[PDB]
């Protein structure tokens, strides 16, 4: 009948993240739980039939057969742990009830915040080196496009960082306007 | 390892000659399924016989019920043939 | 209540003669009949009234294709067997899953397989265990084992889903299964060979099948054997059964919680 | 695995789809998922075993074909704007809880007319000086603008090699005309690299977007060029 897990949820980096899916289904015979990346098909990540915790390397999942309810445990967070993960519990009629799916977001760890919008030519604004707390809101003028934060990582210089562009037919001092932008923003 | 079918004929009720009632074939714990069963009235075949599906037992044997409705006398004589692969040919049990 | 038991058969026959089919799946609560599959009709249709009016066509849709994969699964298997017994010809492979409530609110759960009705695989739940009769249920016993994930599964099936459906038939079936039907019993005297007195003790009659009888002397049982009938379906839906003793005399019978005292 | 074919496909409403999948690990099981935002994956049929198969939560628009214990097919009838969705192929070997195996998937758009399917237009904006000078970083963006449907993969080639460190595409597009309901898109990426790798002449970068737009069997009858699958690049 119903399978509930949160749309989505964001931790940090490093830290530890609890995705909950409780089942309200007509008999019970096992809870699966898949990870599914951006375009990508769903994986099997494990499955509980008897009360306990499974653990799997740094994923680990939990169920309460009692309290009606399952946990898909992800210690030290990594950037590639970024996924939709999907809850699935099993009918007495063996009829799989797929839940919606939980968008894990991870916060990268931005170590050196060097707030900063760049002009580039081929026109391009680009906003830069911000901490993951700021925040990107989307354009008002409708021949003006601003895209959501996205997080690199240049894996050779143990480096992460944040940017959004903005591009229109207009000028980089006033591109992220509708953005509650860093004080302390670079502007060449 | 086959084993024979054991045979039961009895009434559903006390019989009692002249007073209608039901007899009954037990037919159980052979191994394996294929079997041949059949109520006779001295020694012809009754036509109007009803009987359970294959049944199954904890001992991986397997039972059937067949029956018909009867009114018991003196001169009938009435029996259960069966045959099962364990049975050279047709067994005729006879009702007490 | 009283104990009661679901279970569920398969039956599997290579190479089988005219008109036997190759797979039957037959389910009990006690001993009725609820609900039967064979290769033939490759339909999952009710065995009881009261099952046909209390599940929804979409039970009977759904369990039909879990059957067809059922079957499919099980000419494989005795494929198998037959593969490493180095048997050709017509042999039989069995299953028998199934769960009992006990009277006192206690649980029991089983599940068996045999080949050529000798017993093959027999589950232990408790351990998660398969135990093997031969080399060849070894073999299989090592493949299933291996699984930890299907043997966790089957404990949850015997332990919880089993007795939620037994609960379930229990209550569709109430009037004929929750029913009780007292035996009619009679005693009968006779001067068999000169000399040999036969004391027969008959009840008819009764709803559940379990009854017991016994002899007694003077009020302690009766250290002669005492020969058993068999309890015997009656035809309408009630059982008959008998106990014998050869010589003060007195049957005893017990059935659905009322003892029953006939002196001679 | 599970082989599915084809991953996009574009179709003209009442048009008949074929969507073939493929199991070589001797499962069972077979079953045809949509997968919509905001819900679940819905079944449309499964197939328990070689030789049936039956109806799921959405079987109506589709059909089902169990060609052996391999192959499972789905066939759309006569496509509709709401069979516009992610397809996806599952098998199991039991049907008693054995993990489901995926397809890579298949995007299908049904349009009344293919008249607003363009492919995108790629262009690389070269980094800052500012940035080089400040971060000692130099960020290359690429924008691929006005494709139509969203059948696109983007992909950063470095000196002939793709690369996948310091990349970073937008996961969703943008609607270019937010209130049409045949808006246009626009993707972005971003490629960072080392201030003194961007310096050096003989390192090359290249944006390189993948359209998948119409067939050789798909009738063009417009006078622009006919928007068929291709690889459109900036460098
Ligand atoms: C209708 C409910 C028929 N069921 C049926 C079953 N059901 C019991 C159980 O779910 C099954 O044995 C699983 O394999 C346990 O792991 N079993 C059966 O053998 N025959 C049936 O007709």
């Amino acid at each position: 009948q119903n399978i509930d897990q949160p749309t989505e949820m964001t931790a940090t980096e490093g830290a530890i993240v609890q995705i909950n899916c409780t089942y309200q289904t007509s008999g019970f015979n096992g809870l699966f739980w898949y990870q599914q990346h951006a375009g990508e098909a769903p994986t099997f990540l494990s499955y509980n039939v008897l009360d306990g915790l499974e653990e799997k390397g740094r994923f680990s999942s939990f169920l309460s057969r009692s309290k009606g309810y399952s946990y898909l445990l992800l210690k030290e967070l990594q950037m590639k742990d970024s996924a939709s993960y999907l809850c699935a519990g099993m009918d007495s009629n063996y009829q799989l009830i797929w839940g919606a799916g939980t968008k894990l977001i991870i916060k990268p760890d931005i170590q050196n915040p060097d707030p900063a919008v760049y002009q580039l030519r081929d026109s391009v604004c680009l906003f830069t080196d911000f901490d993951s707390q700021t925040n990107v809101s989307q354009s008002k003028d409708s021949d003006v496009y601003i895209t959501d934060k996205c997080v690199l990582d240049m894996r050779s210089m143990d480096f992460k960082s944040n940017s959004a562009v903005a591009w229109s037919n207009f000028a980089c001092a006033n591109a992220f306007n509708n953005s509650i932008i860093p004080e302390d923003t670079f502007f060449p | 390892i086959q084993r024979t079918p054991k045979i039961q004929v009895y009434s559903r009720h006390p019989a009692e000659n002249g007073k209608s009632n039901f007899l009954n074939c037990y037919v159980s714990g052979f191994h394996p399924s294929d079997i041949e069963v059949d109520l006779l009235k001295n020694g012809e075949r009754i036509e109007k016989v009803e009987h359970s599906d294959l049944s199954f037992s904890k001992d991986w044997s397997f039972y059937l019920l067949y029956y018909t409705e009867f009114t018991p006398t003196e001169k009938d004589e009435y029996a259960c043939r069966v045959n099962h692969v364990t049975l050279s040919q047709p067994k005729i049990v006879k009702w007490d | 209540m009283r104990t009661h038991s679901l279970r569920y058969f398969r039956l599997g026959v290579s190479d089988p003669i005219h008109g036997v089919p190759e797979f039957i799946s037959v389910g009990y609560v006690d001993s009725h009949p609820i609900t039967t599959y064979d290769s033939v009709t490759r339909q999952k249709e009710p065995r009881a009234p009261w099952m046909a009016e209390n599940l929804a066509p979409d039970h009977w849709e759904r369990y039909t294709q879990l059957l067809r994969g059922w079957q499919q699964m099980f000419k494989v298997e005795l494929k198998r067997l037959q593969r490493h017994y180095n048997h050709s010809g017509s042999h039989t492979y069995q299953r028998m899953i199934g769960c009992e409530l006990l009277e006192d609110g206690s649980t029991t759960g089983f599940l068996q397989y045999a080949y050529d009705g000798q017993d093959f695989l027999i589950f232990n739940k408790d351990t998660l265990s398969w135990l093997a009769v031969d080399n060849v249920a070894h073999t299989i016993k090592q493949a299933w084992e291996a699984n930890q994930h299907e043997l966790l599964y089957q404990k949850n099936w015997l332990e919880e889903e089993c007795i939620a459906w037994l609960k379930r038939f229990l209550e569709y079936g109430k009037d004929t299964l929750q029913r009780t039907e007292p035996p009619l019993v009679r005693v009968n005297r006779k001067e068999t060979f000169p000399g040999v007195t036969a004391l027969f003790c008959k009840a008819h009659g009764f709803y559940p099948p379990e009854i017991y009888m016994t002899w007694m002397k003077n009020g302690e049982e009766i250290v002669q054997e005492i020969d058993y009938g068999d309890i015997l379906p009656s035809g309408d839906g009630t059982y008959q059964a008998w106990a014998s003793i050869e010589l003060l005399y007195s049957c005893h019978v017990e059935h659905s919680g009322v003892h029953m005292v006939l002196q001679v | 695995g599970v082989t599915q074919t084809p991953k996009f496909q574009v179709l003209k409403t009442g048009q008949s789809m074929t969507l073939q999948c493929a199991q070589d690990m001797n499962h069972n099981s077979m079953y045809w998922y949509r997968q919509d935002p905001g819900m679940g994956l819905r079944l449309i049929y499964y197939s328990a075993s070689e030789g049936t198969t039956d109806k799921g939560e959405v079987p109506n628009g589709y059909n089902v074909s169990r060609l052996n214990k391999r192959e499972f097919s789905l066939r759309l009838e006569s496509a509709a704007p709401s069979q516009t969705s992610v397809y996806f192929c599952a098998s199991t070997l039991g049907q008693e809880g054995q993990p489901q195996h995926f397809g890579e998937g298949s995007r299908l758009t049904v349009l009344e007319d293919l008249k607003n399917v363009f492919p995108p237009e790629v262009a690389v904006f070269e980094p800052s000086e500012a940035e080089i000078s400040h971060t000692q970083k130099a960020t290359l963006v690429c924008l691929a603008t006005g494709f139509y449907p969203d059948h696109v993969e983007l992909s950063w080639w470095v000196n002939g090699k793709e690369v996948h460190s310091g990349v970073c595409t937008d996961p969703q597009p943008l609607k270019e005309q937010p209130a049409l309901n045949d808006s246009r898109y626009a993707l972005s990426s971003r490629l960072r690299v080392s201030a003194t790798f961007w310096q050096n002449p003989r390192n090359h970068f290249r944006c390189q977007v993948q359209f998948y737009g119409l067939s050789e069997n798909d009738e063009w009858t417009q006078d622009r060029a006919k928007p068929v699958t291709q690889i459109v690049s900036a460098e």
